């Protein structure tokens, strides 16, 4: 059974305005496993970006965190983008630390 | 600096015929393709972005298709103001490098 | 509408500077590229500038020859061509960058520079 990915977008430590951090983006919850995950700056593809295994449970279905150095500002910019057969066009999920 | 092989360089289509524009990435880039068209007097113009979305007021007649290295661009039922110039372009890693291009000819 | 400068002619050795507004948004909302066309050829990339922060990146082929700039105080990005030669004749287009697309959605009409 087809499943569309869940995204999850938060920084490894809490954010504060100029100070070096990690932004991940956790991708759980999809079959098959062909997907596509990328870090956002503005909708620019990030391009020093780590991630995991791809890994599979039988409850998780496919699983998969990518992550990337980051220094959060004032202003929104940062997300993840997702494409995966079950979206008809790619999926930008927003960074938000209140969230 | 990531290749982007566009073919053919130029061909020729009647009225209301098909036409399809491939692009070979030298190297994966996932859907991080757009498709350009340029007008005669004019500036280019997004048609397709992410390799498959239309852009806003682009006919449905224009249709993209790929992932990873190999990614088409479809128009079918040609009319006059379609036979122009269309360019690929790669946004996956900087620089973001342009097709060759491919110019559209009236038979 | 992304609005650009005149034309340009010029001697070959000199340097010349397009410029490159907005009219309905800031230029530190978004990243600014810009595009080269010679005379019936291609599109080239040359670079593209994040305003907001002041990050640029170049083709490395234009490195030597071309400088991306930006006055945020004017709400306007520079390209400046320096020792030009008739490898430089070319319409220059400058691009607004759309983030929830992934690629440039605007671009302006071009500025000619002819190197005579």
């Amino acid at each position: 059974i087809q499943r569309t990915p869940k995204i999850q977008v938060y920084s490894r430590h809490p954010a504060e305005n100029g100070k070096s951090n990690f932004l991940n983006c956790y991708v759980s919850g999809f079959h098959p496993s062909d997907i596509e995950v990328d870090l956002l700056k503005n909708g620019e593809r990030i391009e020093k970006v780590e991630h995991s295994d791809l890994s599979f449970s039988k409850d998780w279905s496919f699983y998969l965190l990518y992550y990337t150095e980051f220094t959060p500002t004032e202003k929104d910019e940062y997300a993840c983008r997702v494409n995966h057969v079950t979206l008809s066009q790619p999926k930008i999920v927003k960074w938000d630390r209140d969230m | 600096d990531i290749q982007m092989t566009q073919s053919p360089a130029s061909q020729s289509a009647s009225l209301g015929e098909s036409v399809t524009i491939t692009c070979l990435a030298s190297q994966t880039i996932g859907t991080w393709l757009a498709w350009y068209q340029q007008k005669p007097g004019k500036s280019p113009q997004l048609l397709i972005y992410a390799a498959t979305s239309l852009a806003d007021g682009v006919p449905s007649r224009f249709s993209g298709s790929g992932s990873g290295t190999k990614f088409s661009l479809k128009i079918r039922t040609l009319q006059a103001e379609d036979f122009v110039s269309y360019y690929c372009q790669q946004l996956y890693s900087k620089p973001y490098t342009f097709g060759g291009g491919t110019k559209l000819e009236i038979k | 509408q992304l609005q650009q400068s005149g034309a340009e002619l010029v001697k070959p050795g000199a340097s010349v500077k397009l410029s490159c507004t907005p009219s309905g948004f800031n230029v530190k909302d978004t990243y600014i590229h810009w595009v080269k066309q010679r005379p019936k050829q291609g599109l080239e990339w040359i670079g593209r500038i994040d305003p907001s922060d002041g990050d640029i990146k170049y083709d490395p082929k234009f490195q030597g020859k071309a400088t991306i700039t930006a006055d945020t105080s004017s709400n306007t990005v520079s390209l400046q061509l320096s020792s030009l030669t008739s490898e430089d004749t070319a319409v220059y287009y400058c691009a607004r960058w759309f983030g929830d697309y992934g690629a440039m959605n605007y671009w302006g009409q071009g500025t000619s520079v002819t190197v005579s």
